[PDB]
RNA sequence: AAACUCCAGUUGACACAAAAUAGACUACGAAAGUGGCUUUAACAUAUCUGAACACACAAUAGCUAAGACCCAAACUGGGAUUAGAUACCCCACUAUGCUUAGCCCUAAACCUCAACAGUUAAAUCAACAAAACUGCUCGCCAGAACACUACGAGCCACAGCUUAAAACUCAAAG
């Protein structure tokens, strides 16, 4: 089972021909990996 | 294995920054990598000023490169970030998704210790 | 040595990888593993080589292999550090291990000493 | 709105002004309170010498210069020469847990200077150079 | 050196009230742990010497934290004798 | 103390004797200095709480079984 | 415990040291 | 014989163990939000575990992401990132009373 | 008992009562007490699991007129 | 007091040195020892005990050679104190503390409490300390002092380490 995930996967991979494609979006997309906690254990992902 | 590239590359224009990381990424595959993605944490101010290259930077971009290479290229790859100038700082760690979480089951109380001392009329 | 294109261990009996992408199984190899990896792969080629039966692996036969396979490792890792006295130590004592074992396996099956110590190259050699 | 006790942020735009004056702006009042000694010096928001005044420079000697009453002497001296350039409002910068860490903060408030702010810079390494040996007296 | 400056121990006076800051900024130090820090980093303090000091200030929180978890156990039998003749 | 009152009025119905104070010590072991030398004491002695108020052994318990004097105790 | 048995040995090896630089 | 003598049972009554606020949660060295809940405001000192409130598992994970976040430049160490100072606060202490 | 593990989970569902309890009387029976024995008679019929057994048990006794207000 | 006064303070640039907080945690390692970040390699033994005829390690100090040098600092110098002060206090500076390649192989190297297995009852138990015991095995001790000594032998050790007595003396030592 993780081979064929693995095997789904591979065809997202950066390569030398789409290198310059997936450079601009990345360019134009924003990854957060903010977020908070409360006194109850719950997150609170900010608002943005 | 499995790794995580944390690149602070300076604050250019998108011109220069596309130049940067599509040469910083052919310097991976060169050494036998396997690059997966390219994550883009936005442009910051730095916590504290950083000097490299003979500049005083307070402004750089934040982007990550998750990827797969052997033991032996990550040594190598360390050496050529030094080398440009336009990357203020970069770091190679083994990528934390890589590391199973063993289940909690919760906090355990811990009871007094008993039986130090000898129960002697001192 | 195996070589890097090697399959690790797990992933060479699950059926259907023959026919795969080469990145996947570039990513499955011995190139994109540890060094612990490539000793899982050199003990299974010894059992198959020298013990009867491979499943095995609490008798006293495997034990020897895969102790003989630790402490090559060690002359590696000794051979680019040599001012690591702490694996210096580790070798001398499995050394002096796998003695101990050699001893008690020449003293109760004698046909299956010479099958190791031909195997892996192994001369027993009574102490002084 | 309320009051809080951290300091404005200079990215961040604040609504406290100080005399038509912004948090940055303000001059420093740099103090030094050493275990024998009291140095104050007055500064602007560009790192322009205003007035300088020690216990020493004020007559005090030896271990005299280690007490409240130089170190108060001494900021009622800095207070008097920096309040004929045009200072009222200060930023109070500490360093050193010496006798006039707080005596000389009084001189500066009795030489017609107001402490907007109080900030503590003493040095502290994070391991460092290791200190001189302990003594037995 | 490199840190942004007037972000760090810094404290705003309220209404003028200078006195009422400088003990807040002392008690955040204090409760930091940077006012005895100081104090030991003036003169050079031995391996042996802290190590027997951590063990010593260690043993001393076991007992003054379980001599009070008893004070406040007892204080309810602080109250008036209720048998008072007997 | 919650129960002195109780106690000893029922070894006064009961025509007894009661001991809810403080205990002196040598009551028993050394009462004819205590009382005088033609003194008797107890034949039996009922403890009707064992402990002391540091809840440690009443010491009548032990000089009970020095005097030979037989106890009944809750 | 005292040191008196380690003092003994103090002035024994102090004096030895001694006699060896001298000589 | 009877049948109202008690059976050898474990206790149904029994609370099941407490966990810390991020039992379950992965710790993450980018997420500087996190991070600088668990440092002073003033100092940026970490705090310990009796004001965290976290368990010896997790308290060690907050220390060695911060550190780690400190020198590649994700975050502070002479001071708390005042965008994160209107945070909801989970340690147990009290400065200014 | 095998009834403290009835117990444990009404207290956990509804909890005590607005009622309270009567130590001193001998023969007093509880608002829990009283949902063990329709539990309990409900398992002579043959009911054989919890969760559908223990349903029941509540809905017996808001038809006798009991007060059940769950935590919820 | 001496010293400094091409000193001091603010700001900026700026390490082959040392590693706040976390740590009220008690983990790793045979011990020594190990508490800044990252990566690579990596932490013996499917019964136990077992080498003072051997092998490999072993804090600090110290030796040899080549380097680095903020700070600290034996030695030394100066100031002061003192009846004197070859010390305690102040200042300055060196070997040394660091790196590299080798040697030296010592400690209150002490948690002064051996390894494996097992027990909590009986006489629990001189005292103190960190409660009292069983089985098995190795190592070690037999009055004090002479003695971490002499001689002999071995060792890259040459003012050294290890092993280690005797004569005379005491009726105590502990
Ligand atoms: S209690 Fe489960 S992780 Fe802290
Ligand atoms: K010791
Ligand atoms: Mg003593
Ligand atoms: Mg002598
Ligand atoms: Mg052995
Ligand atoms: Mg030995
Ligand atoms: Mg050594
Ligand atoms: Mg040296
Ligand atoms: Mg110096
Ligand atoms: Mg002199
Ligand atoms: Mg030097
Ligand atoms: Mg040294
Ligand atoms: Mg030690
Ligand atoms: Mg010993
Ligand atoms: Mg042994
Ligand atoms: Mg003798
Ligand atoms: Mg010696
Ligand atoms: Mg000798
Ligand atoms: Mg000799």
């Amino acid at each position: 089972r993780e081979v064929l995930q693995l095997q789904e996967e591979v065809k997202n991979f950066i390569t030398r021909e789409n290198l310059e494609a997936r450079v601009e979006a990345a360019l134009d997309s924003r990854k957060n990996y903010n977020w908070a906690i409360t006194r109850e254990g719950l997150v609170v992902r900010p608002q943005r | 294995p499995r790794y995580e590239l944390a690149l602070i590359l300076k604050a250019m224009q998108r011109p220069e920054t596309a130049a940067t990381l599509k040469r910083t990424i052919e310097a991976l595959m060169d050494r036998g990598a396997i690059v997966r993605d390219l994550e883009n944490l936005g442009e910051r101010a730095l916590p504290y000023r950083i000097s490299a290259h003979s500049q005083q930077h307070n402004r750089g971009g934040y982007f990550l490169v998750d990827f797969y290479a052997p033991t032996a290229a990550v040594e190598s790859m360390v050496e050529h970030l030094s080398r440009d100038i336009d990357v203020i700082r970069g770091n190679i760690v083994k990528h934390p998704l890589t590391q199973e979480l063993k289940e909690c089951e919760g906090i355990v109380p811990v009871p007094l210790a008993e039986k130090l001392y000898s129960t002697k009329k001192r | 040595d195996p070589p890097p294109s090697t399959l690790l261990k797990d992933y060479q009996n699950v059926p259907g990888i023959e026919k795969v992408d080469d990145v996947v199984k570039r990513l499955l190899s011995l190139e994109m593993a540890n060094k612990k990896e490539m000793l899982k792969i050199k003990q299974e080629q010894f059992m198959k080589k020298i013990v009867a039966n491979p499943e095995d692996t609490r008798s006293l036969e495997a034990r020897i292999i895969a102790l003989s396979v630790k402490i090559r490792s060690y002359e590696e890792h000794l051979e680019k550090h040599r001012k690591d006295k702490a694996h210096k130590r580790y070798l001398l004592m499995s050394i002096d291990q796998r003695k101990k074992m050699l001893k008690n396996l020449r003293n109760t099956n004698y046909d299956v000493f010479e099958k190791i110590c031909w195997g892996l190259g192994i001369e027993y050699t009574f102490p002084p | 709105t309320k009051f809080s006790i951290y300091p404005p942020i200079p990215g961040e735009e604040s609504s406290l002004r100080w005399a038509g004056k912004k948090f940055e702006e303000i001059p420093i009042a740099h103090i030094k309170a050493s275990h024998n000694n009291t140095q104050i010096q007055v500064v602007s928001a560009s790192n322009e010498p205003l007035a300088f005044a020690s216990c020493g420079t004020e007559g005090f000697r030896n271990a005299k210069k280690g007490t409240g009453i130089a170190a108060q002497t001494a900021g009622i001296a800095a207070a008097a020469r920096a309040k004929q350039k045009g200072v009222i409002h200060i930023r109070v910068v500490v360093k050193g847990l010496g006798p006039g860490r707080l005596s000389a903060m009084h001189g500066l408030i009795m030489g017609g200077l107001e402490v907007i702010s109080i900030t503590d810079n003493t040095p502290i390494p994070h391991x460092g150079c290791r200190p001189r040996k302990a003594r037995k007296l | 050196a490199k840190h942004l400056k007037f972000i760090a121990r810094t404290v705003m006076v309220q209404e003028g009230n200078v006195e009422s800051a400088y003990r807040t900024l002392n008690r955040i130090l204090t409760m930091d742990g940077l006012i005895e820090d100081i104090k030991h980093r003036r003169y050079y303090e031995k391996p042996c010497r802290r190590r027997q000091r951590e063990s010593y200030e260690r043993c001393r929180r076991i007992y003054n934290m379980e001599m009070a978890r008893k004070i406040n156990f007892l204080m309810r039998k602080n109250r008036a004798d209720p048998w008072q003749g007997c | 103390r919650q129960f002195s009152y109780l106690i000893e009025n029922m070894a006064r119905d009961c025509g007894e004797y009661a001991h809810t104070r403080y205990f002196r010590g040598g009551m028993l072991t050394n009462a004819r200095l205590l009382f005088g030398p033609t003194v008797r004491l107890p034949d039996l002695i009922i403890f009707l709480h064992t402990l002391n108020n540091i809840f440690e052994p009443h010491v009548a318990v032990r000089d009970a079984a020095k005097m030979n004097i037989p106890t009944v105790g809750i | 415990k005292n040191v008196l048995k380690i003092r003994r040995r103090k002035m024994n090896h102090h004096k030895y040291r001694k006699l060896v630089k001298k000589t | 014989s009877n049948e109202d003598l008690p059976i050898s049972m474990e206790n149904p009554y029994k609370e099941p163990l407490k966990k810390c606020i991020l039992c379950g949660k992965h710790v993450d060295y980018k997420n500087v939000q996190l991070l600088s809940q668990f440092v002073s405001p003033f100092t940026g000192c970490i705090y310990g575990r009796h004001i965290t409130g976290l368990c010896g598992k997790k308290q060690k994970e907050i220390t060695k992401a911060i550190k780690r976040a400190q020198i590649m430049g994700f975050m502070p160490v002479t001071y708390k990132d005042p965008a994160y100072l209107k945070d909801p606060k989970v340690c147990n202490i009290r400065y200014r009373e | 008992y095998h009834e403290d593990r009835i117990r444990a989970k009404f207290y956990s569902v509804y909890g005590s009562g607005q009622r309270a309890f009567d130590l001193f009387n001998p023969n007093f029976k509880s608002t829990c007490q009283r949902f063990v024995e329709k539990y309990t008679e409900l398992q002579k019929l043959g009911e054989t699991d919890e969760e559908k057994l223990f349903v029941e048990t509540g809905k017996a006794l808001l038809a006798e007129g009991v007060i059940l207000r769950r935590v919820g």
